[PDB]
RNA sequence: UGUUUGCAAUUUUUUAUAGUAUAUAUCAAAUCAUCUUUAUGCUAUUCAUGGGUACAGUAUAAAAAUUUAAGAAAUUAGGUAAGAUUUUGUUUAUAGAGAAAUUAGAUGUAAAAAAAAAAUCUUAUGAGGGCGGAUCCGCUUCUAAUAUUUUUUUGUAGUUAUUAUUAUAAUAAUAAUCAUGUUUAUUACUUAAAAAGCUUAAUGGCUUAAUCUUGCCUUACUGUUUGAUUAACAACAAAUCUUA
């Protein structure tokens, strides 16, 4: 989130509009998933899905 | 960093309060007097002793 | 007229400066800023 | 400071002994 | 027994009471004098921090109970006669006076939701905001029955003094601050005006009074001085109005300036305050009661006469 | 335990409460002031009458805990000292009343 | 028998010209009370007792 | 008056004062407060004998008698057994010497009392920081679905204690670390130590893989043992080393 | 003005800089205070548990009598539980004259008065 | 103050030793600067 | 000799010793300005300005102090850390006090403790599962975790007291039960909407912080640079956000 509340992607991926009742009961969030078939919000107990993002 | 305020209390004494009936009890007060002889009190007021005829 | 633009001159005598605004009915400005000539944080003081 | 008063007070006592 | 074996065998609480001979040779005043030296200091030199940065800061503050702590207040010094009197005798009566017998197998009452929701067949009712409090804008607290587990008691007392004229004569606030100092035994906190009125010359956000709050035994002792030494001496006093009460178990009333000097703490030094600078105070007695009638009943149990307002 | 505890806490109050200003209760050079000063000298400067002899300040302030059997912490000793103070020791002229001509309370 | 509880502000009990056939009266503590009254009569009225 | 007696204040105060136990100091309030706790510990020990003999009666009782069978008999002895443990801790939690012995490190950790205070010390600060390191560094849910630590673990490299979550040098972390573990539970159990590196970069599949840098098992540990050196896991102490200590390393460029 | 200065001198003493500092106890003194603290809190428990035990017993006695009273009948041609329903009424309990001022006003005192009790009181 | 003097001497020596070391190293820093 | 005078009590570090990496002591720093004359004076008494005497735990003559409220005022707005979380209005009551002045209030619940059976999905960097083409992709069984069921149940004690039976104890029922803790308890969840506050109108947002309070600060930094504003304003330029 920027200064004026503008939301930007931090990673390459696909935009996903969802609601996280575990995080906040009455908020709606925007995310970015590395796999288009994934669904948010990710279960709090699942391992974090992250990409290396480096070249050798 | 919330400040921890220190209590500012004045010197206190232990005073004997002798009511108009002669009964004496101990109290914690700030006055320097040792014995407070009370000539007038609830034990010598008609409003608190409506049935008493001596005060009537 | 109420606000003036002052110049905070470096005290490393490197000639770098910072310009900030402040009201006339106030005290002179004085800050610890980064001088890019010597590449170190030095004391900057108002010009006059 | 405190010990200084001790030496000065003790010194004053020696002057007083001679007076007495 | 194996359970007893797990206990600390070197128990110090089971040691014999000290003897008399050893008691005679224990003279803390002689030990220091004979040494003629300063004992080395201990390496444990932890002192309570002046500021609590947070729960994970390396240096933490101790609980207020600890004597070294900067919030420590010496414990009780005596038993207030009014706190003893109420609990020993009065308490059994209030429980007896106000009692409603519940059958043996009465089902527990389920408290109703005071913020109602919309239930019905209209598709709009699902996501409607919870309804407002029915009646008053703010929800009033529900009364608790007087049982052996809930006996109304006095908790704290707040004495508040408002001195509008102080703004112009700053010496009215200094004297006012001193009166509440000796009357209650605490350091009053100055208060500021909040409204602006040109007719009354009242200006907003300026120091125009002080207040104090005494808790625990200090509150009980304050009631003793009020009910038995101050209030009986007021001339032509009728009693506490029967309309007093905020609807939650708190009683409030006001004293006149000539009755504030009747306090035993104020009269002894009545000549130390400049003339006609003694203020009037508002005394708010906060109790554990949950209703106005339960509070008035409590005060009646402590010898407080009420008059029909 | 209650008696010992109160005495223990009363002495702790000496080390944490503000000092007593006699000027706030007695006017200088009066019967009350002079009478308070004489009795204050008998108490060795302690403005209180139920805590014995203890100085919150000084090199010997640490010794605030009485030994076993201390009559000072008893209630009979408190009432005795407090009643030995209510008697006036100075007449209205500022002269110390003789010890034999003092009226007990 | 249902026993109510009463508080006496002042005065003394007088058995003169009593309607009920009462002979003597005495004010006893909780300790002396159990010795005078019967066991069953005492076991029923001991729940009303107080600390002191 | 050597260093084996304590600090300079003790060695100094132990030669200018009298020889008398701390519990026997002739102080009014201290001896009047020790008499209240005295008859209390006697009342708690008198309760442990009444609850102990009450279990035998319930133990030697046919399950058929209980209206709930054998299930209602184990839940009644469960609450009784737990009620005894609290009485054993409440019998010495007020002792002034037990507090002194535990603070001086000379307390026996095989007794419930000392383990109760030792656990109340760990939770006060040490648990809080490690509970924070687990969340902030994303140990959970990365490694485990949910984890609430129950024992203390402090690792030191070459004597110097390293704080939790501290970037260490590749030379300092070249030898097996020493674990200063304190267990607050009763009995002796086997503890398995696994050091896993969860940030090994795999450039082929564009993701991270997990690499185990140390693995050991079958390590007997009691609440009286404090230090464990990961070097002598199979030489001095009993244990099975699945994989010896691998020097941590991190290639240039990767976080 | 001189009287006001006397007032200020009282507040100047209560200033945070003038008041005494936080206590500084050694280990032996601190441990001794810990026992005094520990015992006092336990002593309150015993007074609390004792005060709460008596309050519980009294309530049970009232409930027993009330529950029993509800089942009884009479006197004479009165329906069962009439007396129970009459006892639960709270007429004047929350009024102004509910509890007599004299009984409540009298409190416990360390020592008795000149006349501890008045037997000459007449209706 | 028979045995305490011996202990105080160990205290004074330790303080004096460090005070000498502090001055023996502060002089070194003033040479590198 | 900083740190409370009766004795290994906080964290890290320095040094030393024993020791084969641990252990104790020691040192420094952080946390905190606790006040420190061992008596030299005072007090009482006595004896000729003076000389003694006093014997101290019920401590003492032997140190109660020895050479003008900022926590009553300032509406100070940014970085960062911590703490607090309805502050507005309305309403109730409250000496002076009135339509209009201050203060105190204004939701409810929980805190001994569960175990166990199957089912419905969903997930898993779980079994490197199996089969097609360890990790990719499509199929997939098993375990695990979350969610859900009103599901299938079992247990719901112990402690204090009461009552009932039984021979102070046992059993059953009933009521209470967050409490080893300075009751001003504490901690967690909950408490419609509007309103207050956030440099200024209006709109949206924030109460889990963007508000408020406090501590230390001045990144309101220098150079270059990324991706966007469905390719800013339907061009260009001046602009806005953002990355390294
Ligand atoms: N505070 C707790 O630890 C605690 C624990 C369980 C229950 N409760 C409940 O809280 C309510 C009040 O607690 P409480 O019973 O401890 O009240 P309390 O009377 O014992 O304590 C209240 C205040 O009075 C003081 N006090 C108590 N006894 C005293 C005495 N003998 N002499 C002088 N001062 C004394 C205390 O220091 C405290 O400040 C009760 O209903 C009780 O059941 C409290
Ligand atoms: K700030
Ligand atoms: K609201
Ligand atoms: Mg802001
Ligand atoms: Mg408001
Ligand atoms: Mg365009």
């Amino acid at each position: 989130m920027g200064r004026d509340h503008t939301i930007h992607a931090a990673v390459a991926g696909y935009v996903k509009y969802y609601r996280d009742p575990q995080l906040h009961p009455d908020r709606q969030y925007i995310g970015v998933v590395f796999n288009r078939n994934d669904k948010l919000p990710y279960p709090k107990d699942a391992p974090r899905k992250r990409k290396l993002g480096l070249v050798a | 960093a919330t400040f921890v305020p220190r209590h500012r209390r004045p010197y206190q004494f232990t005073q004997l309060v002798q009511l108009s009936d002669g009964s004496t009890f101990t109290v914690r007060t700030t006055m320097p007097t040792a014995l407070y002889k009370s000539a007038k009190d609830s034990r010598n007021h008609l409003l608190w002793q409506p049935s008493d005829k001596s005060l009537k | 007229s109420r606000i003036i633009n002052v110049r905070l001159i470096s005290m490393a005598m490197t000639g770098y400066f910072y310009t900030f605004t402040r009201p006339r009915t106030s005290l002179p400005m004085s800050m610890l800023k980064y001088d890019p000539i010597v590449r170190r944080k030095v004391l900057f003081l108002e010009q006059k | 400071f405190l010990l200084g008063i001790k030496e000065r007070k003790l010194a004053k006592a020696d002057r007083r002994e001679e007076y007495r | 027994i194996p359970d007893l074996a797990e206990l600390e065998t070197r128990s110090a609480l089971d040691a014999p009471i000290p003897s008399e001979e050893d008691k005679k040779e224990f003279r803390p005043w002689k030990r220091a004098a004979d040494r003629k030296a300063r004992l080395p200091s201990s390496r444990y030199q932890y002192h309570p921090p002046k500021y609590n940065r947070g729960p994970l800061h390396p240096i933490q503050s101790p609980p207020s109970s600890d004597p070294i702590a900067r919030d420590f207040v010496p414990g009780p010094f005596n038993m207030p006669r009014l706190k003893e009197t109420f609990r020993t005798v009065m308490a059994s009566d209030l429980m007896t006076l106000a009692y409603i017998h519940t059958p043996p197998g009465t089902p527990k009452k389920e408290p109703t939701e005071r913020l109602r929701a919309w239930e019905g067949d209209s598709p709009y009712f699902a996501n409607r905001a919870r309804r407002a409090p029915r009646g008053a804008p703010e929800l009033p607290i529900r009364e608790r029955d007087i049982s052996f587990r809930n006996i109304p008691e006095i908790k704290e007392i707040t004495v508040s003094t408002f001195v509008p004229l102080g703004l112009k004569n700053p010496d009215l606030l200094i004297v006012a601050r001193a009166v509440l100092l000796a009357m209650t035994g605490t350091m009053p906190e100055m208060t500021r005006s909040k409204n602006n009125v040109v007719q009354w010359q009242l200006q907003a956000n300026k120091p125009a009074g002080c207040k104090t709050t005494i808790y625990g035994n200090a509150a009980w002792e304050f009631m003793d001085r009020l009910i038995h030494l101050v209030l009986p001496r007021i001339k032509d006093w009728k009693g506490v109005p029967a309309s007093t009460g905020d609807g939650s178990g708190n009683v409030q009333f006001g004293l006149n300036p000539e009755d504030v000097q009747l306090f035993p703490e104020v009269e002894c030094n009545y000549d130390m305050y400049p003339a006609k600078m003694i203020p009037g105070c508002h005394i708010a007695i906060k109790t554990t009661a949950t209703s106005d009638r339960q509070a008035k009943l409590l005060l009646q149990s402590l010898g407080v006469p009420f008059y029909s307002n | 335990f209650e008696e010992s505890f109160y005495f223990y806490q009363k002495r702790l109050n000496e080390r944490l409460t503000a000092p007593f200003r006699k000027d706030f209760y007695f006017k200088k050079d009066t019967a009350a002031d002079l009478d308070w000063r004489i009795k204050l000298k008998e108490r060795h400067g302690v403005p209180a009458k139920d805590i014995g002899r203890y100085n919150p300040r000084g090199r010997m302030a640490w010794n605030d805990e009485v030994l076993v059997g201390s009559q000072t912490s008893s209630r009979k000793h408190m009432v005795e000292k407090l009643l030995a103070d209510a008697e006036m020791r100075v007449s209205e002229d500022g002269e110390e009343i003789p010890a034999e001509d003092r009226v007990p309370v | 028998i249902f026993f109510l509880k009463g508080r006496i502000m002042a005065g003394q009990a007088d058995l003169t010209d009593n309607l009920h056939d009462l002979v003597d009266f005495k004010w006893l503590t909780q300790e002396e009370l159990r010795s005078t009254l019967a066991e069953e009569y005492f076991h029923s009225v001991k729940g009303m007792f107080a600390e002191r | 008056g050597g260093p084996e007696l304590g600090s300079r204040r003790r060695r100094a105060a132990l030669a200018t004062t009298g020889n008398l136990p701390f519990e026997q100091l002739p102080y009014q309030c201290f001896q009047d407060a020790r008499k209240i706790l005295q008859q209390d510990r006697a009342a708690k020990i008198a309760q442990i004998v009444k609850e102990t003999e009450k279990i035998k009666l319930i133990e030697a009782r046919d399950a058929s008698e209980f209206e709930g069978g054998e299930a209602a008999k184990q839940t009644r002895i469960k609450s009784l057994r737990k009620y005894i443990e609290e009485l054993k801790i409440l019998a010495d939690i007020n002792d002034p010497e037990v507090k002194r012995r535990f603070e001086d490190g000379r307390g026996d950790m095989t007794k419930p009392v000392y383990r109760f205070m030792a656990e109340r010390r760990w939770r006060s600060m040490d648990y809080k920081i490690i509970a924070q390191r687990i969340s902030q560094f994303h140990v959970v849910p990365d490694l485990l679905p949910a984890f609430d630590p129950t024992m203390d673990v402090k690792l030191s490299f070459r004597g110097y204690q390293v704080s939790p979550g501290a970037i260490l040098d590749s030379r300092v972390t070249e030898v097996a670390p020493t674990l200063r573990m304190q267990v607050f539970d009763k009995g002796e159990r086997l503890l398995t130590v696994v050091v896993i590196d969860s940030d090994v970069p795999d450039v082929t599949h564009d993701n991270f893989k997990r690499r185990c840098h140390f693995l050991a098992a079958n390590i007997p540990w009691d609440p009286s043992k404090t230090v464990l050196s990961l070097r002598s896991v199979g030489d001095r102490v009993e244990g099975d080393v699945g994989k010896p200590w691998l020097p941590p390393f991190a290639q240039k460029g990767s976080p | 003005d001189p009287r006001i200065i006397n007032i200020l001198r009282h507040f100047a003493v209560l200033s945070p800089k003038r008041i005494p500092p936080p206590l500084r106890f050694g280990r032996n003194r601190y441990l001794r205070h810990w026992t005094i603290h520990r015992a006092w809190l336990l002593f309150r428990r015993q007074q609390r548990e004792q005060r709460e035990r008596i309050l519980m017993q009294q309530h049970q006695s009232m409930s027993n009598a009330c529950e029993e009273l509800r089942n009884t009948e009479g006197p004479g041609t009165r329906e069962t539980g009439y007396l129970y329903r009459v006892a639960m009424l709270k007429n004047g309990v929350y009024g102004l004259k509910s509890i007599p001022i004299e009984y409540a006003s009298r409190a416990l005192v360390e020592t008795p008065g000149r006349q501890a009790w008045n037997h000459e009181w007449k209706r | 103050s028979s045995v305490i003097a011996e202990l105080i001497k160990e205290k004074l020596a330790a303080r004096a030793e460090y005070n000498a070391r502090q001055s023996a190293l502060r002089k070194l820093q003033q040479q590198k600067m």
